[PDB]
This record gives C-alpha cells, structure tokens and sequence, in this order.
C-alpha cells in the first residue's frame, strides 16, 4: 500500500478545480494542515493501521476541525479508498510548485 | 503516459469536486 505516484496527480487534479472556483487561496491551508498532520507520529500510525479506509478516512477530516469544503472529504476517503490516505504531504510538496507555476505565467 | 496512478489526476479531478454527485 504505497502508491506515492497517486500524490502527483491528487496535487495537481485537485488544484485543477480548485483554479475554477477561486478555491487555491484558501485551498492552500486545507491542503497545508492536511500534509502537517499526515507526518506526525501519532496520525502517522493512526492513518495506517488497517485495510479498511473508513478508519483513517474519517478520522483524518475529523482531526483537521471540519475545517474542509466538500472536496476536503471526497479527497481524504478516495485517497484511503487507494489505500495511501497518508501520503497528503507526497500531494503538498507538488501543490506548493503547482502555485508556483500558476503565480509565473 | 496513461495507465498509471499518474494519470488518475482527471478521475481524481472528477471525485475530489464531485464524488458524492453521480
């Protein structure tokens, strides 16, 4: 269950939209505190410790505050329904370059 | 290249803004 490859396009596609309806700008913290609490200890082992995706899915969305728009809860239950829920910051990392090009041309 | 997790980026873009809407 390490599909980090699933990062690069769950950055990008999820940033696609996020474009359209100027959600970037407040989209970035979603996306900031997600990848902050994927790296920590404690969520680290709580994000994988089954098969089932509803565990850390939930789980996930719950620890951030309900702090994310509609797409914040279909991105955290897809990307465990893949089985690499915990890969938000393999997702941040490429996030942070899609601004970056958006911000330069 | 289209087979990959790479290329789930429009399946995701489909899901992520719209996965309880089909």
């Amino acid at each position: 269950s390490e599909f980090i490859t699933v990062a690069r396009p769950y950055a990008k596609a999820a940033f696609d939209f996020a474009v359209e309806h100027q959600s970037v700008e407040r989209w970035q913290d979603m996306l900031a505190f997600a990848a902050e609490v994927t790296k920590n200890e404690q969520m680290a082992e709580l994000l994988s410790g089954a098969l089932a995706p509803e565990t850390l899915a939930e789980s996930f969305i719950a620890v951030c505050g309900e702090q994310l728009d509609e797409n914040g809860q279909n991105l955290i239950r897809v990307m465990a329904e893949n089985g690499r829920l915990n890969a938000l910051p393999d997702v941040l990392e490429q996030f942070i370059h899609l601004r970056a090009v958006s911000e330069a041309t | 290249m289209q087979l990959n997790s790479t290329e789930i980026s429009e399946l995701i873009k489909q899901r992520i803004a719209q996965f309880n809407v089909v």
